[PDB]
């Protein structure tokens, strides 16, 4: 009792005092982006640079995918992002296994931000500190994009930006979005943004990662760009 | 074992015999087979006396909190599903309980059929016990709505007298209570089925009757 | 009674991992390459007196017939975490029949860390994990945290002045080397990392050799490779 | 592949007047052709104002008369007043009803005289039924018992009639029926007790019968 | 100073405050008095009124035949006591077909007195009981909120106990070899000298267990006799 | 025991189901209401079996099926609610056995208008048409021969109707009165014929 | 037990293709047959189909249960599942429930992944209702017509083959041995897959 | 922590952290009710970023059963997970009663686990205020407002959330009774208009019949905003 | 800084005795019992004019026979009256009879007292009055978060209850008629309360020794019972 940390408890003014300090963990990480567009939807992000002797192959450290259809960017910490991703994976194919179709998006952020309150409310257990930025695409609704919190507030969005310097993103992308737009366009525009919050006259090959879901054929697919092909797009954005 | 009810212009009518069997011996031939579950709710006794007395006074028990807490009278269609859960719940542990709920409540006059295995039907006329057949009979043949009060009494008493002649089962008294908007009244108490027979079918009194 | 002790700070920084990391950076420093057609993972015991017997502490262990993995931290993290990626790699065995992929066995390493960070009445591990591997998919070698988050490295120290290491090591590395090189390698940057003397019974170095099982070097072809 | 239900035989009879009940019992325990012993009561005193009869498995009998003082104590510690004959009924009723799925193998009667000085008597069944009755038998003997009873108090298939019945007839009537039990049937016994309730207090009387 | 936090702290120099409060509270609660002679125990206590519009509130309760108990302290802990000696009892006789030994009770309750203090995020009775009974011999006992148990020859509870233990002292040689109505009045003296502002048959409470005796409170007649004998 | 008919063709799905209510030798009523269940939305569920089992199970899945559609603000698609009943179907199979025949049916925007058929032991699976009792044995092979693609609500009440004569003259329980569930142009219709 | 809803698979093997034929009855108490679609093969993989016969409700189980586990892995990998992996656990979720099993007898057939160019090998096997796996490397059967597709096979495999050799002799030996049993039938089907491209075909079988 | 008391008595008498929930429900959205004859009226505001936002996301008024519908203000997901215990209770009642449930009794269910959440150990309050529309048993209109301390009352007209009491005040000399459809409108939009800055972007009205619940169009929002603007003006 | 069950230097619980100074506050009743049977009434401190006066209700019935008014924290006291009515009924199911008074407000106090292991977590901070009509006679009881039970004859509790109970001690007599007990009752009410005592202002509930059923007064008999009070 004498080293509780009180962690379940409103403030005087009624904040807990811990979601607070999680989302002021969340500003300090990396900058995440997200589009949609008239052909899919875009999480472009930023890759915090460790040393030059990570393995540049692969290694996607802020988008990840939960199922053929949905896909989500990670904007705090890495650990707690793992888990909750896991618990992602496994919501999405349990509810395929019982109703034996693909999980809306709606259902899965609302699971999951169902057992961040949870995390939230009971127990004494420190809240989870990441944010995501859930995207994918399903017939009832079509492309959608979200943005969760370690409250467990989510809340949809048409574009928008997470992370450190997410006010200068959100200001180009109201500056610059438009309703019907192409998906190479929207890929530009992420590029444009990441310059722009990084600080970035010309964004680096090496310090982005870009990816994009879409409905071709009636199959939904997500492709995660590569060094050239994003290199090809850098060349494409400096071109114009 | 018999038990019988049907719904009318004036309410409904209930009758019960009053027979207990252990086997092909009667250990008492006069019990009460029609219980007060409300102030305007009366249910039947058919099969495993104790688990129906049991039942149907843990299911008076429920009513009174349920209508104690939410300050309204319930109605015989929830009473119903609750005793039908309750029961469906020990199934295949042996209950033998067969219950008729007849009542009034804001819906108007209602009348449900509940078994041991979670058999909940409703209608406007029922029969249970080792008579229901003949009872069925006799009240199909003659029954009929917007009837006054001393006809369908009468058709309650003949169907109950003729459910007793022919079971081994049935007998004792006859009961006949009346449901109306403001609760019950209990019209014939008990009558002896002995005087009931000789007035009946052999009102002179010379040789046997012959069946 | 069953609360966290772990709690987010004005700003976060879950200062409990902070000072696990601090714990990891003043200890004996280890270090890992990735090479063309195999990986190594090497590290520096402290000169043993002639009481302890080096072949009764070891700081290289193995989890499967061809993944290593080595620590810098609190010994006893150390031999719980590998028992329990022991049983991992086991009871993935049983159900897939087939040796342990690395990413599968990173991620469960990482979660059980993120779970013990997590939950009330405990305290993060004091240890940073160094897992390398073949399987398939080439060859990986990953980097576990306090924290519980891993990275995906191809060269890479931790421990005490790893930053001057990781320095070292990156002025000296290609992406061809041939393992001999990747060798001796890591003995140059221990040797300059030690300041002082290195010698057999000094280091403790293991290879993964191609598609062969992954192999501890004795003391006498660590002596030769010295040479 | 064992039983555990075994009849320990006997035979209780009980009887109620205007003011009055009497409850008389057998005193032998028996096993399936051979005697234990010549005396075991079965009518054990639950209040001042009420007492319980049983037939059937010995040790059940003992076990529910037990329980059934342990919980009246515990009433009437708790609420300060000893319990009525219709609330110690209600309550054997439960208590029989709580091993609905394996049940005594105990016929009870509850004989008594409720606060308005009118003798009640509850006879049960091995489940939980009960029913109020003016005269009852319950064990090996009730089958011959109960058609003398009803002969004598419900006096149907009669025309004549006779009413006139007070404590002393009850009794002599008692004690013809029980005599004739114990001619007519082997479980029955050889010493009877014969309790009567009565506005002042109750008593417990002693007879003989044959030993067979 | 901080030590008093928690049940489960020893203070520098050894001592629980927790249960010292919970004495305390034993303590601060209204009067009582037992003794006993060759035959027969007497128990007498006072019934606290706390407003002319209120009956006083029961003082003494009986936990079986021969076996009654007097209360000081917390009124529901005394509830929770009352409630477990009484289905230990009753469990006995059940059981055994046997009064209960008291002495065994006496441990039980002991028993749970001393649990409760053990473990933390439990909290010591605050209540203490004076049991007087007849097990082939009268016995007075006394129990505190550490687990822990007496016997007595001439027992009082909290209130101003000071004066009714002078007084029990002081004809204490006296209590052995006396007849129960002398026993009565003796206990009657010491209760009127605990109240230090009359006594009345409504707020003293009465009661005598001994051989062929079971536990009986005083009629109100009877007491209104015993009280006008020891007025003059 | 209890026969239930059902019917799937472009643009009409029609189920039909005898109204009785047996109890030993005798019948509750004539009017039974236990068999059909419709769902909210365009969506509808028959039982045959035990009362009592049909009545917990058809409860237990209608309701189950409302609070998704609450909770979620939206229509469970047919294909959704047909495999959900056949996996709580075989959950209770496995632990507490539901002695019940489904027939489950609806109009949905993506898949059209569909049908399963589900056995007790939860057996399910799409179908064009079916039936359950003992009185399946009667009408199916007559489904197979007025059958084509193409077919009208009228042709399928016509072949209804010769089911239901068939039952009426050869079927020993002889079932008259039945009771019809056609759902169509967004519209679900009852009726009730008499042969 | 397995008469209830009978059904039967086969697989066969021949140079750099790979065939799963399967019957399309669903029927009920034996002698009833009540759908006739109800296919036994479903795609788990790319290149790893399951055929399973025996209760329909097990088999439909069975399948949401490999589905679920399989895109697990899958996601968590990132990468395609190996047929080795899949038999493997199947066999384990087969033995997990071996008291109260699951009525169901099914065969994995497949492509094995060589990586060095890439190559494909044959992949085939068959299970007990326990999970007793078994590698044939050539022909598989499993269902109530068990017999006469040994038979079938043992009289007509002709090692390896072309795939339009393969797809003939499949067809035959299927057609054959539903033609011998009362309680499967009413219609086939057969898949062919190869590492270019997969082919699915319905055979004119004997629909009564 | 875990099963451990975490709102306690103050030495004044007051539960502090039931206080600093009612706080943090001041702090959320506005919200106002009404009921006439046999229809409600619900109203709730806006706040969303234009361009970026999606409007289909909020469900700050949301129905709970055939007939009942609910609004709230406070805690977002404290908000949902009650709802969903609410929705998950209300299909319960409807299993063992086969009726549907009446408002009286979701508005007692309501207040019932809000006070268990504030009795319990090991759990925080919940730190929304509610407010339920529906239909009694006997077919009547009825609407309760509940607290985050648990305590329950019906009213005829009522707002909660920030500057409630102004809302509250403004009701109270307006109101009347049975009106029509387009007067419960008008008043609900001016009740919420008192203390919400004037747009047709920053409410979304809803009426409660016995049919259902129906989302009335922008166009009419748009022209009621437009008429009470003229009027103030 | 503490727990919820740690004694206090004087022996007192904290949490209890806060939970006393609780109580103190909300509004007020008052209750009377004669040789005809028991009466209680409330202040009923109507709030703002929107609301419908029939939900907030002070006077609620425990059983039958059994009528109650709280005071101080609404929802712990609507629990505690369905813990008590949940009980007496179930005492009415195990025994034919009706549960005593005495016996109810001992269910009471032990679930308030729950709290302490000896689930909750913490006292109720409820007062309450029970009065009712058992075999023993018409009698009502006073409750309070110390477990601490105690029969009265004339009893008041909420907000300015010592008013009440001074006006109560100063005017109340035994074998009063149950006509005196009402009119003395109300008289009290009227003067401790307010604002101007009204039909829809005050509540009360009776009950008598030959009807043994609760009976609460509408407004009809307020009114009737206001014009005779004395002036």
């Amino acid at each position: 009792r004498r080293y509780d940390s009180r962690t379940t408890t409103f403030s005087p003014e009624g904040r807990l005092y811990q979601v607070e300090y999680a989302l002021e963990a969340i500003n300090n990480a990396s900058i995440t982006i997200g589009l949609i567009t008239k052909d899919g939807v875009i999480l472009g992000a930023d890759k915090v640079f460790i040393s030059k002797l990570i393995d540049k192959a692969n290694n996607y450290e802020k988008i990840y995918k939960i199922d053929k259809h949905i896909f989500c960017g990670v904007a705090g910490l890495n650990a707690d992002a793992n888990i909750l991703i896991n618990q992602s994976r496994l919501y999405a194919q349990r509810y395929l296994y019982n109703y034996n179709e693909v999980q809306p998006v709606s259902q899965l952020v609302v699971q999951i931000c169902d057992i961040k309150q949870s995390y939230t409310q009971y127990g004494g257990l420190r809240p989870y500190g990441v944010s995501f930025l859930i995207g994918g695409y399903d017939t009832k609704d079509g492309y959608q994009l979200y943005h969760t919190d370690p409250s467990g507030n989510y809340s949809g969005w048409f574009a928008t930006a997470i992370g450190t310097n997410n006010l200068t993103a959100s200001s180009v992308l109201k500056q610059e979005w438009k309703n019907d737009m192409t998906l190479e366009e929207g890929l530009l525009l992420a590029l444009k943004t990441l310059a722009k919050s990084t600080d970035t006259e010309i964004p680096k090959s090496e310090k982005i990662e870009l990816a994009y879901l879409t409905n071709k054929d009636g199959e939904v697919y997500q492709k995660y760009l590569t060094e050239k092909e994003i290199e090809e797009l850098i060349k494409l954005y400096t071109q114009k | 074992t018999t038990t019988l009810a049907f719904k009318f212009k004036d309410g409904i009518i209930v009758a019960v015999d009053s027979r207990a069997s252990m086997g092909s011996f009667i250990s008492s031939q006069n019990v009460e087979k029609i219980i007060e579950i409300n102030k305007n709710i009366l249910g039947t006794m058919a099969g495993g006396a104790a688990d129906c007395l049991y039942w149907e006074k843990y299911l008076g028990k429920i009513i009174k909190i349920y209508e104690l807490r939410n300050n309204e009278k319930i109605s015989v269609r929830a009473a119903s599903t609750i005793l039908s859960n309750i029961l469906y719940q020990y199934k295949g542990y042996g209950l033998c309980c067969g219950i008729i709920l007849s009542g009034y409540d804001h819906t108007g006059f209602n009348m449900f059929y509940v078994d041991d295995s979670g058999k909940k039907v409703e209608g406007n006329l029922f029969s249970c016990g080792s008579g229901s057949t003949y009872a069925y009979s006799i009240l199909d043949s003659a029954y009929d709505y917007n009837l006054n009060l001393d006809q369908a009494v009468e058709l309650a008493r003949n169907a109950i007298y003729h459910a007793t002649f022919r079971d081994g089962g049935s007998g004792g008294k006859v009961r006949v209570f009346h449901i109306h908007k403001n609760g019950y009244d209990k019209i014939i108490e008990g009558e002896d089925v002995f005087d009931l027979h000789y007035h009946y079918t052999n009102p002179e009194q010379k040789d046997q009757y012959v069946m | 009674y069953s609360f966290s002790l772990t709690t987010f700070s004005p700003t976060g920084k879950l200062v409990q991992i902070e000072y696990a990391l601090n714990r990891v950076s003043s200890s004996s420093p280890a270090l890992g390459i990735r090479a063309k057609n195999g990986v190594i993972i090497a590290t520096e015991k402290k000169s043993p007196n002639e009481l302890i017997e080096e072949n009764s502490i070891f700081k290289i262990q193995q989890i499967s017939e061809h993944i290593g993995i080595v620590y810098a931290g609190m010994p006893g993290d150390f031999r719980v975490l590998l028992k329990r990626a022991r049983k991992e790699a086991i009871r993935y065995s049983l159900q897939y029949g087939s040796e342990i992929l690395v990413k599968e066995l990173v991620k469960i390493i990482a979660s059980i860390v993120q779970e013990f960070t997590q939950t009330g009445g405990v305290r993060p591990f004091g240890l940073s994990l160094l897992i390398c591997g073949v399987d398939v998919y080439g060859y990986h070698l990953y980097q576990i945290d306090p924290s519980g988050c891993y990275f995906n490295w191809m060269a890479t120290c931790v421990g005490k002045d790893y930053q001057n290491n990781m320095s070292f090591l990156e002025k000296r590395y290609n992406k061809d080397i041939e393992i001999e090189d990747a060798i001796h390698t890591a003995i140059l940057t221990l040797k300059e990392s030690y300041e002082g003397v290195l010698n057999e019974k000094n280091i403790e170095i293991g290879v993964a050799y191609d598609n062969k099982p992954f192999k501890i070097l004795t003391q006498n072809e660590i002596k030769d490779y010295l040479i | 592949r064992w039983y555990p239900y075994i009849d320990n035989g006997g035979t209780v009879i009980g009887l109620t007047g205007k003011d009055y009940v009497i409850l008389a019992a057998d005193t032998r325990l028996s096993l399936s052709y051979s005697i234990y012993t010549r005396f075991c009561p079965k009518i054990s005193k639950l209040t001042d104002k009420c007492i319980i009869g049983s037939s059937g498995m010995q040790s059940d009998i003992k076990t529910l008369h037990s329980l059934l003082q342990k919980k009246i104590q515990l009433f009437v510690l708790e609420h300060s007043h000893y319990p009525d004959i219709h609330v110690i009924a209600r309550l054997l009723c439960v208590i029989l009803y709580s091993r609905r799925f394996f049940p005594y193998y105990a016929f009870n009667i509850l004989a008594g005289v409720d606060e308005n000085n009118k003798g009640v008597l509850y006879n049960y069944d091995s489940v939980g039924s009960y029913c109020e009755a003016t005269h009852s038998c319950v064990g090996s003997g009730s089958q011959l018992i109960l058609p003398i009873l009803d002969n004598r108090v419900e006096q149907k298939n009669q025309l004549i009639k006779n009413t006139n019945f007070n404590l002393g007839d009850d009794i002599n009537f008692v004690k013809d029926a029980i005599t004739s039990a114990t001619e007519r049937d082997i479980y029955t016994g050889d010493k009877t007790l014969i309790y009567v309730i009565d506005k002042m207090g109750i008593n417990v009387n002693t007879l003989d019968l044959k030993q067979d | 100073n901080l030590y008093d936090t928690d049940n489960i702290i020893y203070s520098p120099e050894g001592r629980l405050y927790q249960v010292e409060y919970a004495s305390e509270a034993i303590k601060q609660g209204t009067c009582a008095v037992a003794i006993k002679s060759k035959d027969y125990v007497v128990v007498s206590g006072l019934k606290k009124c706390i407003s002319k519009l209120s009956f006083p509130q029961e003082k003494i309760f009986k936990i079986d035949d021969y076996i009654g108990i007097s209360m000081s302290g917390i009124t529901s802990d005394a509830k929770v006591l009352t409630k477990f000696m009484q289905n230990e009892c009753l469990s006995h006789k059940f059981l055994y077909n046997e009064n209960i030994n008291i002495e065994s009770l006496v441990r039980s309750v002991a028993d749970k007195y001393q649990k409760n203090t053990q473990k933390s995020s439990k909290r010591a009775f605050g209540v203490g009981l004076m049991i007087a009974a007849y097990h082939n011999e009268p016995c007075i006992f006394e129990t505190r909120p550490n687990g822990s148990y007496f016997e007595y020859d001439a027992l009082s509870f909290g209130a101003r106990s000071h004066a009714s233990k002078t007084y029990l002292e002081k004809n204490l040689h006296l209590f052995e070899e006396c007849s129960l109505e002398e026993l009565i009045l003796h206990c009657l003296k010491a209760l009127k000298c605990s109240l230090s502002s009359e006594l009345t048959i409504s707020n003293t409470a009465l009661a005598v267990v001994g051989k062929n005796h079971p536990w009986q409170e005083i009629s109100s007649l009877q007491l209104e006799e015993y009280l006008s004998k020891v007025k003059m | 025991m209890d026969t239930l008919i059902g019917l799937r063709g472009n643009n009409f799905v029609v189920l039909a189901a005898d109204t009785y209510s047996i109890n030993s030798i005798i019948k509750l009523k004539n009017d039974d209401n236990t068999k059909f269940y419709d769902i909210h939305g365009n969506k509808c569920l028959l039982l045959g079996g035990s009362i009592g089992d049909r009545l917990q199970f058809g409860e237990f899945i209608r309701k189950n099926v409302h609070l998704y559609q609450y909770q979620n603000n939206t229509d469970m698609f047919v294909k959704s609610f047909a495999f959900f009943t056949r996996k709580n179907l075989a959950y209770y199979l496995r632990r507490n056995p539901f002695e019940v025949n489904c027939l489950i049916a609806g109009y949905d925007k993506k898949d059209g208008y569909q049908l399963y058929w589900c056995d007790y032991l939860s057996n399910m699976d799409s179908v064009n048409k079916g039936a359950h009792g003992y009185g399946a044995y009667l009408v199916s092979a007559i489904l197979d021969k007025y059958y084509h693609e193409n077919l009208t609500v009228d042709e399928a009440l016509d072949i209804f109707k010769l089911c239901f004569e068939e039952l009426k003259k050869r079927f020993l329980l002889t079932q008259i009165n039945y009771e019809l569930r056609i759902m169509y142009d967004n519209k679900v219709e009852t009726q009730y014929v008499t042969v | 037990i397995y008469n209830y809803n009978g059904g039967c698979v086969l697989g066969m093997s021949g140079s750099n293709c790979v065939a799963i034929a399967c019957d399309l009855r669903l029927g009920a108490n034996t002698f009833t047959t009540v759908s006739t679609k109800f296919s036994k093969i479903f795609k788990m993989n790319n290149n790893v189909y399951v055929g399973l016969s025996g209760l329909a409700t097990d088999i439909q189980t069975l399948y949401e249960i490999l589905r679920y586990r399989v895109n697990l892995y899958e996601v968590r990998q990132d990468a395609e599942m190996d047929v080795e992996c899949f038999a493997n656990m199947l066999s384990s979720i087969l033995y997990s429930n071996r008291f109260s099993p699951y009525f169901v007898n099914p065969i994995v057939v497949g492509f094995k992944l060589k990586h060095y160019k890439v190559n494909y090998e044959p992949y085939l096997t068959a299970y007990d209702l326990i999970g007793a796996k078994c590698e044939t490397r050539d022909f598989v059967v499993n269902g109530v017509t068990s017999e006469q597709l040994f038979g079938m096979c043992e009289s007509l495999y002709v090692k390896d083959q072309d795939e339009n050799g393969l797809f003939e002799t499949i067809s035959q030996c299927l057609l054959s041995a539903l033609d011998r049993d009362c309680i499967s039938g009413w219609g086939a089907e057969v898949l062919v897959l190869t590492p270019e491209k997969i082919i699915k075909k319905k055979l004119k079988a004997r629909m009564d | 922590s875990y099963d451990r008391a975490i709102t306690v008595f103050s030495p004044d008498g007051h539960l502090l952290q039931v206080e600093h929930a009612l706080e943090a429900v001041k702090k959320g959205g506005c919200a106002v009710a009404i009921k006439s004859s046999n229809f409600a009226v619900l109203a709730v505001e806006k706040k969303n970023i234009p361009k970026l936002q999606n409007p289909k996301t909020t469900e700050k008024l949301i129905k709970l059963d055939e007939h009942n519908c609910l609004a709230f203000a406070g805690l977002n997901a404290d908000a949902r997970v009650l709802v969903n215990k609410t929705r998950l209770e209300c299909q319960r009642y409807y299993l063992n009663m086969d009726e549907p449930a009446p408002v009286d009794y979701i508005a007692k269910y309501v207040a019932k686990v809000q006070q268990k959440f504030t009795h319990r150990g090991g759990v925080r309050p919940f730190g929304i205020a509610t407010l339920i529309a529906g239909f009694k048993n006997n077919k009547e209109i009825c609407i309760y407002q509940t607290e985050p301390s648990g305590i329950y009352a019906a009213w005829k007209a009522q707002a909660i959330g920030k500057n409630a009491k102004i809302v509250q005040e403004f009701l109270e000399k307006n109101y009347q009774e049975n009106m029509e459809q387009k007067d419960c409108i008008f008043l609900a939009l001016k009740a919420i208009f008192e203390v919400v800055e004037l747009s047709s972007k920053n409410v979304e009205v809803a009426l409660l019949t016995e049919k259902d619940l129906t989302f009335i169009e922008e166009q009419e929002i748009n022209s009621m905003v437009e008429l009470i603007d003229q009027e103030r003006t | 800084d503490r727990g919820v069950n740690t004694f206090s230097p004087e022996g007192r619980l904290f949490q209890v005795e806060y939970a006393l100074g609780a109580i103190k506050l909300g509004s007020t009743a008052v209750g009377i019992c004669v040789n005809d049977g028991v009466i209680l009434a409330s202040e009923r401190r109507i709030s703002s004019t929107l609301i419908e006066k029939d939900s907030v209700e002070k006077l609620l019935s425990i059983d039958d026979h059994i009528g109650c008014a709280m005071s101080g924290l609404m929802a712990d006291a609507r629990t505690l009256i369905d813990y008590a009515r949940v009980e007496c009924n179930h005492y009415k199911f195990i025994y034919n009879e009706n549960i005593n008074i005495k016996s109810c407000v001992e269910l009471i106090s032990e679930l308030a007292l729950d709290f302490s292991n000896l689930i909750m977590s913490r006292p109720f901070g409820v007062a309450l009055l029970i009065g009712g009509v058992d075999k023993n006679g018409p009698c009502l009881w006073y409750t309070e978060p110390s477990g601490t039970n105690t029969r009265f004859s004339a009893a008041s509790i909420g907000s300015a209850q010592e008013g009440a109970e001074l006006l109560l001690q100063e005017n109340y007599k035994k074998d009063m008629t149950f006509e005196q007990a009402e009119i003395l009752a109300l008289t009290v009410l009227r003067q401790v309360m307010e604002d101007k005592l009204s039909t829809s202002n005050v509540e009360i509930c009776a009950i008598k020794k030959s009807d043994q059923t609760f009976y609460k007064y509408n407004t009809d008999d307020i009114s009737r019972i206001i014009d005779v009070l004395p002036s």
